[PDB]
């Protein structure tokens, strides 16, 4: 979809996630362990947030174009994803349960016009469909929807 | 001694706790891609001057 | 449109341009110099240091040859005298290049064609350079500056 | 499989040896300077040990399967190699002189089947075919065979 725009995370030689470069915003979950694939990009001021576990910085001017476009209408229906797609209804975020497993927990998710609405944090299986721990923007806030019983990718 | 000592940490302890207000309310507001950071919340609270 | 965006003069050479919009002339008001025009030299402009905008108001004779306006800015694309410019997340970005420095007057126009924008700079980056520019909200003129724009 | 079994252990970004995956142990020529290069094999314990120059450690549990069988039968004959093949005759190890030259001594030699017998450390050459200094394992010990005069790969 866009291979330059999601960076890898490691962590002794393992990738443990992803960070996004979405919105004049470098962003990673930062409950994921580890240190930015790219040397020019780890010399950065981040920024943690144990109540929203999103840790994000400033995308320096000179990558500015490799990133996404972002939006906060989300209507019901069907966004995609780097492992398939992802359907939106009631306020949660379904998967076909399984694809995506522990340890790429920072890959986004993109809307049909292509432009980043989430960033997956998490996991909740249950039945047929895994309910994933979103992480979200919504006008103005930024909101985490973490089903009940979840559990950290 | 004692008291100017107690008086340095009430300053210090309420002037910490006034910072942490600060970053418990503007960063959520750092973290997302739209720097809105209305202007109530931008005066009220010295707004990091996000920059478009 | 040719008989819309009037250049401005230094020393006998164009250093930048002045726009006719809405009822209004307006200009970069970082870059210096006069406007050929001599009809609409003589006219008084309010300059503003925070907003890098020269404005007055247009002689009543020639308020036909000036451009129509609008401040509702959806997703997409608009143009330009160089080419085509993309309006994307609050930003607007152009091919590099496109942009020379000197010619930050001119305006930037809508599908429609009524203009949306009035550049001031460029913020060099990647293959798309963004345009520090002007633009007028509903009821407000707001500057869009990227970080390190530099004056065209 | 066995293609991609053999690690290489980097130094300043010369290839100066392998470090094979062998059995449950990962060993490696314990002279050998250096920083294995998948890393994770070089964050576990390593236990070295001059009078055998093999230095080993217990393979991490999740690349169990990637690890070649081991065999103690050494009967005369004709043995695999990743420079070719080696002959064994006489208690040793022969190969065409030249082939192979010092800076790869890591490499394991593996059997017709398939298991690898032993791990070279160097070579010594006189005659058409140079012999090799060589670690096998017995049905208990590990033994170090190196003819006379051998000079390091």
């Amino acid at each position: 979809i866009e291979n330059d725009c999601i960076f890898e995370v490691k962590h002794e030689g393992k990738v443990t996630g992803y960070a996004c470069l979405v919105g004049d915003k470098v962003m990673k979950p930062a409950h994921v362990k580890g240190v930015i694939d790219n040397a020019d990009l780890a010399k950065l001021a981040f920024k943690k947030s144990s109540k929203y576990d999103l840790e994000c910085a400033q995308i320096p001017v000179h990558m500015r174009s490799d990133a996404s476009k972002y939006t906060h209408e989300k209507p019901e229906g069907h966004y995609n994803w780097h492992h398939g797609a992802v359907q939106y209804s009631g306020g949660r975020f379904t998967i076909p349960t399984g694809a995506g497993k522990p340890g790429d927990s920072g890959r986004p998710i993109f809307d049909n016009k292509g432009r980043v609405v989430a960033i997956v944090l998490g996991g909740a299986n249950e039945g047929s469909r895994t309910a994933l721990s979103v992480v979200t923007w919504n006008k103005d806030m930024v909101t985490r929807v973490t089903p009940e019983g979840s559990e950290e990718w | 001694v004692g008291m100017s000592l107690l008086a340095l940490i009430s300053i210090f302890a309420s002037c910490y706790m006034l910072v942490a207000a600060r970053s418990k309310c503007l960063t959520p507001y750092a973290l997302t891609p739209g720097a809105a950071v209305p202007w109530t919340l931008g005066i009220l609270c010295c707004a990091p001057r996000a920059h478009a």
